[PDB]
């Protein structure tokens, strides 16, 4: 083969191949009586016309018709020989091509650089083992109740859980700020429209009493017109309201996924929805920390090849979602997914990298827990149990995933990793 | 002699319009987003905690039951398509115990 393995850039490498003269006159040739066949004239061909003429003149539009197959042959025949797995996008700029004559294009892709694993016992991860305490059931069922709440009032005793409805009046460091004053705003305790130091002087009181509370705004607030100031509020207490507790009826119990509608159902109902959420949720916190770390520990040039690939992945999941944009997806901005794609990238090529270097092994049994959980989040494990392990295709992917996971753990063995015990306060319950 | 222009309400009215519940609305960027990507400025306007997307797709039809099948679609059992199919053919030797594919791409 005639070629000239070039290299643009880095990974840009140019294998600009230019097919032999006589190889393409050939080909195209062969490519002709193929045509023939397929119109079944080649038959009728009694070969009173010489194949030369055929060829040249005829044969001389169906030139690069050819050429774009015979690209692709030579493509693969240099891949193979160069032991090159092709990245990038396979770009042939066509030089030029004359009269049976040889045609020059510059096939630019990309290589896999030098990958180095570092920084992998400096990453600090936490592995925080939460479940749903009988505090955390009872006490997220209990805010449930609370969002959920009949709107009654009481005659002069405010808590911390409780609604008011006041006017107020206040000025920060002495100037009556940004309105001043805020008439008749219904104040349901367990918002967050207001900082601490304000809720705390209207959630122990009675109404009848219009008294000043002393706040101050935070060194971390980020409003700097407020920042260190002491903020006075004339708080006028008008009235006294509830958001009392609903009644946990069996006909609404039951609607939470109880059969028969039993209070210990509910409580045993939301333990295993409320985990199947949180160990999930567990899996995203540790593996982003290992990978945040792996990323930021870790240097490599990363092929746009892979960054299309995870950029295409997150395009179809945006546009799903975005009114689900049939296969529009491919013209989703770039811009929007090229970070956390590219990230999600160096993910793959450093945990690649680990599972070479630990020399791992997708487990069955641990891919069989991965599909039987996953599909326990829904009310069709079975079908789902069926659509991976009855589809080798499938559960190779599910094998991906696994053997990606062991990856991780196998980074965390390496890795300075703080293992806790602890409530379901501690991981998406972070509400500040 | 205009200080009473200064001074005329408390500075203009109080100092300029109002809202619901009057003060300067700064963020609070922690969350459950623990320290891992930049986002040194977020904006975003409230917000609701953290996870609120789940039982909706926001998406052609899928929340109930009764039009939840058919479309189906709410990325439920989750699935990697990392292009072509997965080795391709020519992997030689990536030198892993089993061809890991994320990412992979030629197309």
């Amino acid at each position: 083969m005639q070629v000239s393995v070039e290299t643009t850039q880095g990974l840009g490498r140019r294998v600009t191949i230019t097919i032999a003269a006589d190889s393409i006159e050939t080909a195209v040739k062969s490519e002709l009586v193929n045509v023939a066949k397929k119109v079944r004239i080649d038959g009728f061909r009694k070969g009173k016309v010489p194949m030369n003429i055929v060829a040249q003149r005829y044969g001389a539009s169906v030139r690069q018709d050819v050429l774009g197959d015979l690209m692709s042959r030579n493509f693969i025949d240099a891949i193979i020989k160069e032991k090159i797995n092709p990245a990038g996008a396979p770009t042939y700029v066509p030089g030029e091509y004359k009269l049976g004559e040889d045609f020059t294009y510059s096939v630019e892709f990309e290589v896999y650089p030098e990958v180095e694993l570092q920084g992998l016992e400096a990453i600090e991860v936490e592995k925080p083992i939460v479940e749903v305490t009988d505090a955390d059931v009872d006490g997220m069922l209990d805010t449930l109740r609370k969002q959920q709440a009949t709107w009654k009032e009481k005659d002069g005793a405010v808590e911390a859980e409780d609604r008011v409805t006041i006017d107020f009046t206040g000025s920060v460091d002495g100037e009556e700020f940004e309105g001043g004053k805020a008439s008749d705003f219904v104040l349901a305790m367990g918002q967050g429209r207001m900082i601490p130091g304000f809720e705390d002087g209207i959630k122990g009181h009675k109404a009848g009493e219009e008294f000043t509370i002393d706040v101050t705004f935070p060194e971390e607030y980020h409003a700097e017109n407020l920042k260190g100031k002491a903020a006075k509020f004339a708080i006028n207490l008008k009235k006294v309201e509830e958001r009392e507790l609903p009644e946990l009826t069996a006909e609404f119990i039951k609607r939470f996924g109880v059969e028969d509608g039993s209070v210990e159902g509910l409580r045993a109902e939301v333990r295993k929805n409320m985990e199947r959420e949180l160990k999930s949720a567990i899996r995203n916190r540790v593996k982003s920390q290992a990978i945040e770390g792996l990323v930021k520990a870790n240097d490599i040039d990363v092929p746009a090849a892979l960054i299309d690939s995870e950029i295409d992945v997150l395009r179809r999941q945006a546009a799903q979602r975005f009114g689900g944009n049939e296969k529009q997806a491919l013209e989703l901005p770039r811009e929007l997914f090229e970070e956390q794609a590219k990230r999600r990238v160096v993910v793959g090529l450093l945990l690649g990298e680990v599972i070479r270097t630990n020399e791992l092994k997708a487990d069955e049994e641990r891919v069989k827990g991965l599909i039987e959980e996953m599909a326990s989040a829904y009310e069709d494990p079975k079908e789902v149990i069926e659509f991976y392990s009855k589809n080798k295709e499938l559960m190779d992917n599910m094998r991906n995933v696994a053997l990606e996971e062991q990856a991780v753990e196998a980074v965390l063995a390496k890795a300075k990793v703080t293992e806790k015990e602890t409530t379901f306060n501690e991981l998406m319950n972070q509400q500040a | 002699v205009d200080l009473d222009e200064a001074v005329q309400r408390a500075l203009e009215f109080a100092k300029k319009e109002g809202n619901t519940l009057v003060i300067v609305t700064a963020d609070h960027a922690h969350a459950s987003q623990i320290v891992a990507p930049d986002t040194k400025a977020p904006g975003l306007t409230q917000a609701l905690n953290t996870k609120d997307g789940a039982v909706m797709v926001m998406s052609y039809g899928n929340s109930e039951e009764d039009s939840q099948e058919h479309t189906g679609s709410q990325l439920r059992i989750a699935a990697y398509g990392p292009h072509a199919a997965n080795v391709v053919g020519l992997t030689d030797q990536t030198d892993l115990f089993y061809t890991m594919k994320a990412a992979l791409g030629l197309k």
